[PDB]
RNA sequence: GGGCCCGGGGGGCCACGCGUCCCCCGCGAGCGCACGGGGUCGGCGGCGAUGUCGGCUACCCACCCGACCCGUCUUGAAAC
RNA sequence: UGGAAUGCGAGUGCCUAGUGGGCCACUUUUGGUAAGCAGAACUGGCGCUGCGGGAUGAACCGAACGCCGGGUUAAGGCGCC
RNA sequence: CGGAGCCUCGGUUGGCCUCGGAUAGCCGGUCCCCCGCCGGGGUCCGGUGCGGAGAGCCCUUCGUCCCGGGAAACGGGGCGGCCGGAAAGGGGGCCGCCCUCUCGCCCGUCACGCACCGCACGUUCGUGGGGAACCUGGCGCUAAACCAUUCGUAGACGACC
């Protein structure tokens, strides 16, 4: 629950997930842009 | 204020535990038509059980208790006593704010009835099953009074025809007033369906 | 809870009366305004947890509220006894009261019935639960 | 004016069948009879409000005979919509079956 | 004395569970209690559904027993159930009810001044009326 | 076992532990319906010690995975052989459902087994699941859905939201 | 797939001096914010001298839950 | 290469009270028609022990107890009491 | 029957003024047709996941000022008479009046009120129930019970006649 708390114990920890949160949103932001795409093509 | 109940179509141990848990929880309830209330199985296998009910008594003094009440509201009372911790004050609180009456008397004759629908024969009990009356399984074991209080509730049912036709009356001319007065009333009549409030 | 909301006080000489929101001061508290011409409300700061924010919104986007109602403005000041003290209205509040009046009460009578909606209290009745109905 | 706090019923205190925790009461509140509906209802204000004989100090009043014991919403108990509350004191046991005000501060709407 | 009855291509409205509020047609029958159900124009996978958690509607769709989900669609659009819906009154009195549920407290007040000057003016009518059919009985 | 909720379908698939006399023992499969996977190999290796020399030491579970219904929008008719033990013998029964999944099917054996015949389902061996077709079913139950013009009523809806509201005006109506 | 994710021809690295020999091919300074070795406010409001404020416990009363009379011998006592 | 796993600090000496009526249960078991009968084995109990559940109850089921707050559970339950 | 207050007791914090009932069936119009002392059946027409819906209905309270638009004008407020109610009986409606107002409702115009400087027990039912008293006016009443005595249809004594 304490992030400077893991840090301490595990200072990879902050990198992991600093990856899982980039990771994660850059995977969010294509699946809208597939989906617009979609979406933009069935009103074709 | 109050919460009036009609006993008739209700089955009893649904109301009275629907209606004990009420009064416990501070609310005054009254029942009306006890003997319109009904038991689930057959008439017959019923009465047997007030019998072996009746036999119950001090073999040593029969006046000290068992107390068999043959009014239907009564056992309807003493039934929702049974689901009462009565001998302490909290519950003897509660069972003061319960009145039970056979028929309809005054005030609620002329007044709004409301029912359970969890305690209702028509929805507990599969059509098909047998079920006994509580006014003629009091009637014979004791009750005095079902004659006249069917005389009673004959008239009782005369007068309220009579009100139901004058309400009918009241809302035809209703219907029409609406259609009288349309255009005045039909910016308002906007308002209210926008919001479902007339459909 | 974004300005120009109605809000519901809960509290105070003035629970139940439905005011206009303007902005969040720097201490955190809420400035309202009835405004005072239609419930006898002032510029008064009022707490946000003791507020119901209703979704009815006027848009004072325009508005220019003076920038010296500040927290201090609205502390309180104490008043010595030895018989009694009585507060007054200081004449820069009218004039206070007045300047920001006039650009919100324009905006509110734009919104038919949208003033009288604000002259009228707030008050549970029968059958009728919070958790049940919309704000 | 009017009315402003919603209506609730002190139905008795936390218990098992035959052990009894005074400091918590189980409240119910009118309308609200499943557990999904008494989310908006926890961490509300809830007063115990009674009449003594002796007069008190009222907040923005003068002395009367009104008294009150404060507490609030603490969580939903069951499936039906009863909640327990906290008070600064146990209540009363004559309150069983009585009014107990909740009030719609503190606001998370 | 029964008039809507459990049929191939019954449309069924969904009173309760995770459909509620929807129309689904009836594509077959697996036992006394269950029914294969689709909603193609409606939003719901084909399914098993109870009966328990449907209400038949008037309207009878006309495909074969088990057709796939195809020709469910395409005997939905020929009929217009979707707007033959909307135009009964039992989904009108639906729309009421959520009408009537999402007002605001503005909204609310507006109704209460709009339903007072209503019901003024039907009352004094309805004053009128009365009236004037005394003159008769006199 | 216990017939806890609606009951899988798993492939499950054994062998004897290689030895010096037999490096490559024969394979073994069985068709198994369980809550889990973990009971669906307990299963396995009560059924294969009753028709071998094995079990779970002398053995090993090769493949235990969940066979998924091939048709599950697809009204079907299964026929079920099982044997049973009551108080007071074994019997051999042949039972039949509809149903959309093999699984929903057994499951609805085991609630049956239970309900005409207060079977536990630990004496319960469901020996085959068969699909089988409207001609070939027996049970007068099941073939009464036989009928592509099949029709019927709701007769006497009894209302199931008999506590909202618990108090009411008006008397509810059973008929629609 | 594994080989500091081998060798050759848009995005993150707890790489970042150098003289080299060559495998291979020992102290920078300050400043600041903090999910950082257990709570603080450098935040506020009301009321108060004859009827009010606080007083666990204690005196009396009420209510809800609990609750059989002790000592003893006894395998076993509220014990008829 | 302290030569299987796992866990745990061990060894040793004086003085010593009460006890030396027991009883109960799963399983095994003798006599007996059987017994809330008499008599054994094993383990666990009650005795010495409250507490939740079995309405009530020495022994059953759960669980063992410093004085408290919050949370969650076991065995058992959730029409009303 | 028609003033200030003082004790004490509590709870409560809008109201629903009513067909009968059926549930494998219901509800409302429709009198054109048939019966009866305006009511019942038929026809016909509508509704029926009840909308002539308790998932409902009614009332809604910030107040006052000025002037407009809709709504009222058959209207709001106020002393005299006759039907009417008995299961545990109505401070309902109707007719007169001499009075008393053009305001009550809705949409606007125009300002004002302790705006008590963020904060609880607020807001009614409430001329609430019971108790002492104090007044201050009118119209009215002027008893019985028990003991004692007597009786003996009664009796241990009480009680009873
Ligand atoms: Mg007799
Ligand atoms: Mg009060
Ligand atoms: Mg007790
Ligand atoms: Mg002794
Ligand atoms: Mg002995
Ligand atoms: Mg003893
Ligand atoms: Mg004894
Ligand atoms: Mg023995
Ligand atoms: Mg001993
Ligand atoms: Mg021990
Ligand atoms: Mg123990
Ligand atoms: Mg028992
Ligand atoms: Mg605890
Ligand atoms: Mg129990």
């Amino acid at each position: 629950k304490n992030l400077r708390i893991m840090l301490k114990l595990n200072p990879y920890a902050k990198t992991m997930r600093r990856n899982t949160i980039l990771r994660q949103a850059r995977n969010h932001k294509l699946r809208v842009e597939r989906a617009a795409a979609a979406l933009a093509a069935k009103s074709d | 204020q109050v919460l009036v109940l009609d006993g008739r179509g209700h089955l009893l141990g649904r109301l009275a535990a629907i209606v004990a848990k009420q009064v416990l929880l501070g609310r005054k309830v009254v029942v009306v038509r006890c003997e319109g209330i009904n038991i689930s199985g057959n008439f017959y296998r019923n009465k047997l059980k007030y019998l072996a009910f009746l036999r119950k008594r001090m073999n040593t003094n029969p006046s000290r208790g068992p107390y068999h009440f043959r009014a239907p509201s009564r056992i309807f009372w003493r039934t929702v006593r049974g689901m009462l911790p009565h001998k302490t004050k909290r519950g003897q609180a509660a069972l003061d704010r319960l009145k039970v009456f056979d028929g309809i008397p005054p005030p609620y004759d002329k007044k709004k009835r409301m029912v359970v629908p969890a305690a209702l024969k028509v929805v507990r009990l599969k059509p098909t099953r047998k079920f006994a009356y509580l006014g003629r399984l009091a009637h014979e074991v004791g009750w005095k009074y079902q004659a006249v209080t069917a005389t009673l509730e004959e008239k009782r049912k005369e007068k309220a025809k009579i009100h139901y036709r004058k309400k009918k009356q009241l809302m035809r001319l209703r219907k029409q007033a609406e259609k009288n007065v349309e255009k005045k009333i039909s910016k308002f009549t906007d308002v209210l369906k926008t919001h479902g409030l007339l459909v | 809870i974004t300005p120009g909301t109605i809000l519901i006080i809960l509290t105070g000489r003035h629970r139940g009366k439905r005011v206009v929101f303007l902005k969040q001061l720097s201490s955190g508290l809420l400035l309202v305004t009835g405004p005072l011409s239609l419930n006898r409300v002032p510029l008064r700061r009022t707490h946000q947890k003791f507020v119901i924010a209703t979704s009815t919104k006027i848009d004072i986007s325009g508005v220019k509220i003076p920038k010296h109602l500040t927290d201090a403005y609205f502390k309180k000041k104490k008043l010595r006894k030895p018989e009694k003290e009585k507060y007054e209205i200081t004449e820069q509040r009218k004039v206070d009261q007045k300047a920001v009046d006039s650009q919100i009460l324009p905006k509110i009578k734009a919104v038919p019935q949208l003033q009288g909606y604000l002259r009228s209290v707030f008050a549970l009745t029968n059958g009728v639960y919070p958790h049940k109905l919309v704000f | 004016s009017g009315r402003l706090w919603c209506k609730a019923i002190f139905a008795g205190y936390k218990r098992g069948l035959r052990n009894q925790r005074e400091h918590t009461a189980l409240l119910k509140i009118e309308g609200v009879y499943a557990r999904d509906e008494t989310e908006f209802y926890l961490g509300k204000r809830c007063a115990y409000v009674y009449k003594a004989k002796n007069n008190t100090v009222t907040p923005g009043g003068k002395p009367n005979k009104t008294r009150v014991i404060w507490g609030k919403v603490t969580r939903a108990h069951g499936n039906s919509g009863m909640v327990r509350a906290k008070f600064r004191s146990n209540l009363p046991a004559k309150a069983i079956g009585h009014r107990i005000r909740v009030m719609l501060y503190p606001s998370r709407i | 004395v029964f008039r809507r009855f459990v049929e191939v291509g019954r449309v069924a409205y969904v009173s309760f569970g995770p459909h509620a509020g929807k129309l689904v047609a009836i594509v077959d029958v697996i036992d006394q209690n269950r029914a294969l159900v689709d909603g193609p124009c409606t939003r719901v996978r084909r399914q098993a559904m109870p009966f328990k958690c449907m209400q038949l509607t008037d309207f009878i769709l006309k495909f074969p027993h088990s057709a796939r989900q195809k020709y469910v669609r395409k005997a939905w659009e020929k009929a217009d159930i979707n707007t033959k819906w909307a135009a009964t009154r039992w989904a009108k009195k639906i729309e009421a009810r959520e009408r009537k549920a999402k007002m605001t407290d503005f909204d609310r007040y507006k109704v209460m001044k709009a339903k007072k000057m209503r019901n003024r003016i039907i009352k004094n009518e309805v004053k009128k009326l009365q009236r004037a059919a005394l003159l008769k009985a006199s | 076992m216990k017939a806890s909720g609606t009951l899988r379908e798993y492939k499950v698939v054994g062998r004897c532990l290689p030895t010096p006399k037999c490096r490559t023992p024969p394979l073994y499969r069985m068709r198994i319906f369980a809550p889990n996977h973990v009971v669906a190999k307990s299963r396995f290796w009560y059924f294969v010690s009753q028709l071998k020399k094995m079990k779970k030491s002398s053995g090993e579970i090769v493949y235990c995975g969940q066979v998924f219904e091939k048709s599950p929008l697809r009204v079907k008719n299964f026929g079920i052989w099982l044997r049973y033990d009551s108080r007071s013998g074994t019997h051999n029964m042949y039972r039949e459902y509809r149903d959309l999944t093999t699984a929903g099917a057994v499951t609805q054996c085991y609630r049956d087994m239970g309900a005409r015949h207060r079977a536990r389902a630990h004496s319960i061996q469901i020996m085959k699941v068969e699909e089988i077709a409207a001609s070939k079913c027996r049970r007068p139950a099941v073939k009464q859905f036989h009928d592509s013009k099949i029709k019927f009523p709701l007769p006497h809806r009894v209302l199931r939201r008999q506590h909202k509201p618990r108090f009411t005006t008006k008397r509810p109506n059973t008929f629609f």
